[PDB]
């Protein structure tokens, strides 16, 4: 055993190769590693000591969106020739010096196996391979090889397995050379250019007879049955055929039926099969695997099942996903040996019934993304199911009581269905790991018996049902959940008690429950690797400054709409959503500065935070929305707010700020700037129009803003809400109001605001919609409009001492849906053209000093709902219209000269 | 939420080509911020203004579940149906103008229950029936117009109808 | 300047340069920092330095990229996507695995979950490979004097196509409409999909004192 020269040759071979991942670690010249046979990848004869097997091959281990293989880089040493009795050589996935296949391999003289497939060899196959007469298995597939002559294959007369896929195949007469191998049983010719290399019928006529069993003809642009017809000459002995990824546009050839002994058909990823299974099938009698995924069959499913009825006792896998197949799944149990049935993403609009009692051998069933209706079948007839996907269908009724007879289920996805209840025997599954039953109309209560024996549950998903979860006190859960998504579930009036034993969970979303209890003493420390916390829309009370502890993996904290009180909790260094609004927190927020944060959306509104705002906002430059509204902050706005380059929504209103306003110049992509109340003083900032160009909402109302509205504000081009009411302004209304696009469109809904939480689904981000409110003066009422960006289009400049006339350029503002220019010292006349404003539902020009008579065009409105022209020095007659005459005397009063049908008569 | 539910019931039954009903959503506590709906103090609906808005459909029986409503304007719309009897439950309606519209049926007698109505315009409609007798019992009705309609029977003149003109009742199959 | 956070970025006009350490916790004792150096019109220049060791040495640790903001347009309405990228790289010691890749993300709507992802691998070091259901290429495509092998794979509910170059391309200049049209005509990618995002950057697995410098990168959608 372990001849010294053989060991020396192996060591010299290792010397050239550069290993970085621990392979060939057993190989060495140390005394402890003297035995050759014990090395990894080396097998030796038992009588003598010569090496018989050398397999330094690897495998691809794959992750989210990348695979890695531990390749061996280096130079293939020619000392391997010293291993003169070697018969098994395998160097498959390694990438050595990407060069020619070494020629010395021609002189092993006993090789019965060679596998250089999936390496990075290039160039022509050496002509010396004619010395490999003893070779039975040859695999050179999937390299950058160029095969243009096959005159060496004639000598290799002992082959049973030849693979030359992935090559730049340019052999014109490959069929003639292949037929010379009398013992060939399979042939891999995938990814070659076999579309442009078809054998003429004379070549088939003049060829020796050989019997193949497996054909791997994929990735050849056949696109028709006239280019792969030759394989039907092997109809007597074929067992496996592979034809995936060929852009086949036509009916499946009827000669596929009458292929006796056929056991493996793969016709996935085609262009259009136009009908699917021909009637020629049902003669197969030996099928064991049929794949037709992503082929656009457009076939009736019961017809397909009847046409596969010749091989019910043998068929094992049936892949028919990503197609357009209709009908219903009726009597799947009649296929006895079936183990996989993938019917994903079809147009199946039918039922799922058994209507005959036999047991099924299915282990994986997939029916997601369909339109299936009716109740679920008796699941006790599928006792061996390991996975069950039934989402995005229209199933209804209670889940059958036989679901507890499975005992092998691992995934149960019944989300987005019209299901009605949950059975009691669900708790005896004992092997379930995931339970996704969300977005159904589920009713009842889940007691501990429903969860009594689920010892391996890791995911619980009962989101958005009418469900309740009442577990008795002194119950020890038999699981340790990792994700807990139970929104809109009645988790009891008091805080749930079964969370005491629950450690090691990554997300916890128990919002919209009915928890009206103080935060328990034991609930002090979250699991160290928690990701998403959402306790929103409850009535939980207590102190949460002792609950957030800067875990490295925080992404979402949502404690909004509760009864929490105390100081501001710590802001974790990697959190992105920090929502704390509609609570009772009080104190200063100076603790939002000491650490840099990745926060992108924080909401502190509707709280009692006081004190001056800290000058620390350069440590948080990833902000998208910032809500510090409805508090009692005070003092000047910090200059550091100008460092928020990513800012797009500033909600700072209903506070007690003061002073001038800082230079938010380099704050592009800012869409909303709301500063209602807040006692701000100074002239209107000249940089609003110069720099802010994407602004859509500008709310500076109930402040002290002296000066004039500079015409620069017209350069915004996207304003739909302008509100400067109660500000103590002056000057003339700008004549440049035409330039505001989106106020001329008759019916245009602006897109809502959307920010990005990155890293949600691993590599993929998530898009979040922030539908912020806006306090407006709508129809004589101060109201909080919910989503102003989508619908509202208002201009309000009332009670600001504006002097001059109404600009004539507002006539063509079709999309304006409100106008309030009241309580100003304006003079002139109502502009002729207001009647062109089709969708104006609120007009208010009262308490001005206007003149003239009411224009006739006002009769064309037909949508105006509130009007007020009181105390405005008009004259003449009110125009006659259905809407105008439906207004009270107060709407037209205060004019000493006006007379109309509403009031008196000429 | 009751008024919002009634307005939503009105919305679902009708079809909007120009999409002027998109802002009506049930989530809001009150329908006050809805477009074409006018508010008052304490958030009660007092005007429903829909003129040349191209709406097509039929009237809704639970439209009258709004107690504090005035000035119901739905003229010049493609609404095919029958005038509900529940409209009599309006105890504060002032103006009801439904003209240039296609509603079939009679004029309900319960409509005369309005003791504060002032405006009633049902013109260019196809209503099969006769003039209600009780409608003259309201003395606050200042103008009325039932013309170009399938009107038959007698023409009432006693009481509140003594101040009107035959022009209000013209182009009808039978007036006598 | 140079920033080190997990989710921080250096936004500029029409470009956003991320750090994107989305799988930082899968490595032991590593770090990474990116920085934008020069901006000139549509041209950008940035750099990324990192050092990752140990842990799950078979997983991507970060995707520090340079994404572009554009109007969300359907594939059939896209005329040309001219792109040029010149980069240089420098590693230090060994056990090096990384990748330089273009990502395109397309979905059914203009704002929704990704349903199709398109890799374009311009360089593969240390045995890093694209995701594949079978581990073998399904197409060979030559576009603009540059060979490519196409791989298909699943990632959750997303289908990932991958165009891997045959020779390392340190200087790339091409049109993404060629790849998109090939996918729509041959591989069955729907032509009504909305091209959500375009981005290009590095994708390390393991490295020591590693630095990649993009001397120029420009892109646009017409
Ligand atoms: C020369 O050397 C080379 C070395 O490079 C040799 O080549 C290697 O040969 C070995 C064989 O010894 C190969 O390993 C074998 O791989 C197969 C294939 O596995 C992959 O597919 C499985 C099925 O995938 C389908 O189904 C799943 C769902 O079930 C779906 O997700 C897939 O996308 C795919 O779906 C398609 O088909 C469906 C059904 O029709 C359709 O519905 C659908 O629409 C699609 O059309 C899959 O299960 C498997 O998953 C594994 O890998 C992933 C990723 O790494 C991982 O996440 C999983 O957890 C799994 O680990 C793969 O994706 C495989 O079936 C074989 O399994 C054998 O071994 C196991 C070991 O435990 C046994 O349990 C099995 O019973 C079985 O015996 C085996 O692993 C290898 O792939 C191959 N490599 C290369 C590069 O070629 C070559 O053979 C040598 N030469 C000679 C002459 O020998
Ligand atoms: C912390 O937890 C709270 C509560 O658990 C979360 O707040 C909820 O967030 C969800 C997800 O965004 C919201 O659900 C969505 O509501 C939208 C609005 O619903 C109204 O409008 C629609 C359309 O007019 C009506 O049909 C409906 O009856 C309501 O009147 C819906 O439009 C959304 O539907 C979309 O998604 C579903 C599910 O994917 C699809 O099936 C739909 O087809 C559609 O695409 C969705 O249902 C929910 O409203 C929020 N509740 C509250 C009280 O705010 C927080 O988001 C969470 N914190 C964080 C950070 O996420
Ligand atoms: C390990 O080495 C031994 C010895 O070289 C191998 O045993 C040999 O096996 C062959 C094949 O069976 C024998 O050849 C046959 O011998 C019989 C009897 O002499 C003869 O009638 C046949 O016609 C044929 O020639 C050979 O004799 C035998 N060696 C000895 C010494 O008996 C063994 O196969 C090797 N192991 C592996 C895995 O290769
Ligand atoms: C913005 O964020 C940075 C970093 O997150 C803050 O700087 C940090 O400030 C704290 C408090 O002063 C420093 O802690 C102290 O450091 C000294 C010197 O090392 C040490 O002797 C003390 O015992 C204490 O640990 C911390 O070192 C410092 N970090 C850095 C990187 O400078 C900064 O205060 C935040 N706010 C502003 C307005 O910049
Ligand atoms: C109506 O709104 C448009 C914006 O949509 C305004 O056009 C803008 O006018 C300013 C004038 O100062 C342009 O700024 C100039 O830019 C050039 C090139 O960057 C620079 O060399 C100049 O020194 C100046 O800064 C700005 O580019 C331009 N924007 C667009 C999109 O054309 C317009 O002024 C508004 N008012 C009208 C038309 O009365
Ligand atoms: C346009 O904006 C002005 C203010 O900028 C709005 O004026 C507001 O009008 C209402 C109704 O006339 C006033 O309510 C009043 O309340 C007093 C009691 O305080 C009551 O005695 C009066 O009879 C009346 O109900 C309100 O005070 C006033 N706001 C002020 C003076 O600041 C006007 O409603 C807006 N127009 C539209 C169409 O929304
Ligand atoms: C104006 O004239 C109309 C008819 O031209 C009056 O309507 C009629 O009013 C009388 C009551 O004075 C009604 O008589 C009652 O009829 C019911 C059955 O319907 C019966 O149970 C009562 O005992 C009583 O007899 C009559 O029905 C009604 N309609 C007709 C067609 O005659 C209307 O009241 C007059 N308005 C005035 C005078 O203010
Ligand atoms: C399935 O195979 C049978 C033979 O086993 C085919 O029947 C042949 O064709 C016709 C049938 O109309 C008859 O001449 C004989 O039954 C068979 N001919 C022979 C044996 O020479 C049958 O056609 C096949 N199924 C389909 C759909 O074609
Ligand atoms: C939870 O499941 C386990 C399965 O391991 C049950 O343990 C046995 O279950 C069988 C029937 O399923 C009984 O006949 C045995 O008596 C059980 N063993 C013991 C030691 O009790 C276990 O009973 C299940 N839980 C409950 C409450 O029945
Ligand atoms: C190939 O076989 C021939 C025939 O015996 C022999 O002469 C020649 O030397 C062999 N080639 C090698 C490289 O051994
Ligand atoms: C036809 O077959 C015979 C059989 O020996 C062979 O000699 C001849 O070369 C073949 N024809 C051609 C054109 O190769
Ligand atoms: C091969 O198939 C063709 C087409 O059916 C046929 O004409 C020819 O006779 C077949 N040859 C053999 C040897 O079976
Ligand atoms: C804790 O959770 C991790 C997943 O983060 C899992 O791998 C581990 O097995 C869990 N341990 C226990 C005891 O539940
Ligand atoms: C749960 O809370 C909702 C409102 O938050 C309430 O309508 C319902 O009656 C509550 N149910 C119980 C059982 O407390
Ligand atoms: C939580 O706050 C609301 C309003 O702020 C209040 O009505 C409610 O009583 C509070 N909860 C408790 C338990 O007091
Ligand atoms: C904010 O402080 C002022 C003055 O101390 C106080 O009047 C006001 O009530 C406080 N805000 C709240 C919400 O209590
Ligand atoms: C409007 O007021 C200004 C300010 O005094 C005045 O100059 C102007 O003449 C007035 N308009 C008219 C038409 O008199
Ligand atoms: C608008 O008003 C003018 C003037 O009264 C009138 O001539 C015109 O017909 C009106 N527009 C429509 C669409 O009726
Ligand atoms: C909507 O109404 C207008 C009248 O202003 C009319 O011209 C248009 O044809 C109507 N639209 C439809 C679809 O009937
Ligand atoms: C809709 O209303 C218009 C307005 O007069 C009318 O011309 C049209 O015929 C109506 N469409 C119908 C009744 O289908
Ligand atoms: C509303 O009108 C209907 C129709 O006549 C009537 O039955 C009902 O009693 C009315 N509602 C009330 C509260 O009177
Ligand atoms: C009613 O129809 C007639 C023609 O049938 C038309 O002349 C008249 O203008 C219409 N009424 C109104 C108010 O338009």
């Amino acid at each position: 055993l372990c001849i010294e020269k053989e060991r020396d040759a192996l060591l010299e071979f290792k010397r050239g190769l550069s290993d970085n991942f621990g392979q060939l670690s057993t190989w060495g010249d140390e005394e402890d590693k003297k035995e050759c046979c014990k090395w990894k990848g080396i097998e030796c004869n038992k009588t003598t000591g010569h090496v018989i097997v050398l397999d330094l091959h690897n495998a691809f281990t794959c992750s989210a969106s990348a695979c890695f293989a531990p390749r061996l880089t280096g130079k293939l040493s020619p000392s391997l020739l010293e291993l003169e009795y070697l018969n098994f050589l395998d160097l498959s996935v390694n990438e050595f010096e990407r060069s020619e296949i070494p020629r010395f391999i021609c002189s092993f003289k006993r090789l019965e196996y060679l596998n250089l497939s999936s390496s990075f060899f290039s160039g022509l196959i050496p002509t010396q391979f004619k010395n490999l007469t003893s070779l039975r298995i040859l695999d050179l597939g999937y390299n950058n090889l160029i095969v243009k002559d096959l005159t060496w294959l004639s000598h290799l007369s002992s082959l049973e397995l030849l693979s030359l896929g992935g090559s730049d195949f340019q052999v014109k007469n490959w069929f003639q050379e292949i037929t010379k191998l009398p013992l060939l049983k399979e042939l891999d010719l995938s990814l070659c250019g076999l579309s442009k290399l078809v054998p003429s019928p004379a070549e088939i006529a003049n060829s020796s007879l050989i019997s193949l069993s497996v054909l791997h003809l994929c990735c050849n642009e056949f696109s028709s049955s006239a280019k792969y017809s030759w394989l039907f000459n092997f109809s007597t002995s074929l067992t496996s055929i592979d034809l995936s990824n060929n852009q086949l546009d036509g009916q499946i050839d009827d000669r596929f039926g009458n292929l006796m002994y056929l056991e493996h058909l793969n016709l996935a990823n085609e262009l259009n099969l136009k009908g699917g299974i021909p009637s020629s099938f049902g003669n197969l009698t030996r099928l064991r695997y049929l794949d037709m995924s992503n082929t656009r069959t457009y076939q009736w499913l019961p017809e397909l099942f009847v046409r596969l009825s010749g091989s019910r006792k043998t068929l094992e896998v049936l892949g028919l996903n990503d197609n357009s197949m209709f009908g219903s799944l009726v009597d799947v149990t009649r296929f006895s040996a079936l183990k996989r049935l993938y019917l994903q993403k079809n147009v199946l609009n039918g039922f799922f019934m058994e209507r005959f009692g036999q047991v099924s051998s299915l282990e994986y069933l997939d029916l997601s993304d369909n339109q299936m209706r009716g109740p679920l079948p008796d699941l006790a007839l599928f006792p061996s199911l390991r996975e069950l996907h039934l989402g995005s269908n229209h199933f209804n009724g209670r889940i059958p009581q036989g679901i507890g007879k499975l005992s092998q289920l691992k995934i149960l996805d019944v989300s987005s269905n019209r299901l009605e209840g949950l059975p009691e025997s669900m708790g005896q599954l004992s092997n379930l790991e995931s339970f996704d039953a969300s977005y159904n109309v589920l009713k009842g209560t889940i007691t501990e018996s429903h969860l009594s024996n689920l010892s391996s549950l890791v995911d619980l998903d009962l989101s958005f049902n009418s469900l309740a979860l009442k577990t008795s006190i002194d119950w020890l859960p038999p699981f340790q959940l990792q994700v807990i998504n139970l929104p809109s579930c009645n988790l009891g009036p008091s805080f749930p008690k079964w969370l005491q034993s629950q450690n090691n969970y990554t997300v916890l979303d128990i919002s919209l429950a009915n928890i009206s209890d103080a935060l328990p003493s034991w609930f002090s420390g979250l699991p160290p690797d928690i990701k998403i916390l959402n306790l929103s829309n409850n009535q939980i009370s207590g102190r949460v400054s002792d609950l957030i502890e800067n875990a490295y993996d925080y992404m979402v904290i949502d404690l909004s709409s509760n009864n929490f009180s105390g100081p501001l909790p710590l802001v974790p260094t990697n959190v992105q959503i920090f929502y704390l609004h509609k609570n009772q927190f009080f104190g200063s927020i100076s603790s939002i500065c000491k650490s840099t944060t990745g926060a992108t959306s924080l909401d502190l509104s509707h709280n009692q935070f006081s004190g001056e705002l800290p000058d620390c906002w350069m440590n948080a430059t990833n902000l998208a929305v910032l809500n510090l509204a409805y508090n009692n902050f005070s003092g000047k706005l910090p200059q550091s707010l100008g460092s928020l380059t990513n800012l797009e929504a500033l909600y700072m209103r209903q506070n007690s700020f003061s002073g001038m306003l800082p230079s938010l110049s380099q704050c592009q992509s800012l869409q909303i700037l709301d500063l209602g109340g807040n006692k701000l003083t100074g002239r209107i900032p000249a940089w609003i129009g110069t720099d802010l160009l994407n602004l859509r909402i500008l709310s500076l109302r109930f402040n002290k803003f002296y000066g004039s509205i500079s015409p620069i504000i017209c350069q915004l081009q996207f304003l739909q809400i302008l509100d400067l009411s109660a500000n103590g302004l002056a000057g003339k209304i700008p004549q440049c109001f035409n330039n505001f696009t989106l106020l001329h469109q008759e019916n245009g809904l602006g897109e809502p605001m959307e920010f990005l939480v990155q890293g949600f689904y691993g590599k993929y981000p998530r898009h979040y919609s922030y539908l912020g409110n806006l306090l407006v003066q709508w129809k004589n009422q101060e109201a909080e409009y919910k989503n102003p960006l989508t619908y509202l289009k208002t201009i309000d400049l009332s009670s600001n001492k504006l002097v001059g006339g109404i600009p004539k350029e507002m006539a063509e503002m079709r999309g304006l849906k409100s106008l309030n220019l009241s309580r100003n010292d304006l003079n002139g006349s109502i502009i002729k053209g207001i009647g062109q404003m089709k969708m104006l539902e609120s007009l208010d020009l009262s308490r001005n000093q206007l003149s003239g008579m009411i224009p006739k065009d006002l009769a064309n409105l037909t949508f105006i709902g509130v009007l007020d022209l009181s105390n405005n020095h008009l004259s003449g007659r009110i125009p006659s219209s259905t809407q105008l005459q439906t207004f009270e005397r107060s709407s037209y009063s205060g004019n000493a000269q006006l007379c109309g049908p509403p009031l008196q008569e000429c | 939420n009751i008024e919002g539910d009634a307005l939503n019931a009105l919305k679902t039954n009708l079809a909007d080509p120009n999409n002027v009903l998109q802002s009506w959503d049930p989530t809001l506590v009150n329908p006050c911020t809805w477009f074409h709906v006018t508010c008052n103090s304490e958030n009660s609906v007092t005007r429903v203004d829909l003129g040349n808005a191209n709406l097509s459909g039929q009237l809704v029986p639970q439209l009258g579940q709004l107690p504090n409503l005035q000035y119901l304007e739905l003229y010049s719309n493609n609404i095919s149906g029958r005038i509900p009897f529940e409209l009599g439950n309006l105890t504060n309606l002032v103006s009801l103008d439904l003209y240039l519209n296609r509603l079939n049926g009679p004029i309900p007698d319960t409509l005369g229950k309005l003791q504060k109505l002032r405006f009633l315009r049902l013109n260019n409609n196809s209503l099969n029936g006769r003039i209600p007798m009780l409608l003259t019992t309201v003395i606050s009705l200042q103008v009325l117009d039932l013309s170009n309609n399938n009107l038959t029977g007698p023409v009432p003149v006693n009481g509140s109808f003594s101040l009107f003109t035959p022009i209000s009742f013209a182009n009808n199959p039978l007036d006598i | 300047g140079d920033y080190c956070g997990q989710w921080d970025w250096a936004k500029s006009t029409n470009y956003i340069v991320y750090n994107n350490l989305w799988n930082k916790n899968a490595a032991a004792s590593g770090s990474q920092c990116t920085g934008v150096d020069k901006i000139s019109g549509s041209t950008i220049a940035w750099h990324t330095s990192y050092t990752w060791t140990g842990g799950a040495a078979t997983e991507v640790k970060s995707y520090s990229n340079a994404a572009l903001v554009f109007s969300k347009k359907q594939i059939k309405n896209i005329k040309s996507i001219p792109t040029k990228m010149k980069y240089s790289y420098s590693h230090s010691s060994g056990t090096f695995v990384a990748d330089v890749s273009y990502d395109l993300f397309t979905s059914s709507t203009a704002s929704g979950s990704n349903e199709y992802e398109i890799m374009i691998w311009l360089a593969a070091y240390g045995g890093a490979g694209p995701i594949s259901s079978t581990g073998k290429a399904i197409a060979t495509v030559t576009i603009g004097s540059n060979s490519f092998k196409l791989y298909k794979g699943p990632n959750g509910s997303t289908t990932v196509f991958s165009f891997v170059a045959t020779k390392t391309i340190t200087n790339f200049s091409a049109d993404l409409q060629k790849f998109l049209s090939y996918l729509t005509k041959n591989q069955g990618l729907p032509s009504s999909q909305y091209l959500i995002t375009l981005e290009a950057g590095t994708e390390p697995f393991v490295g020591t004192n590693a630095k990649m410098t993009v001397s120029s990168f420009s892109a646009a959608v017409n």
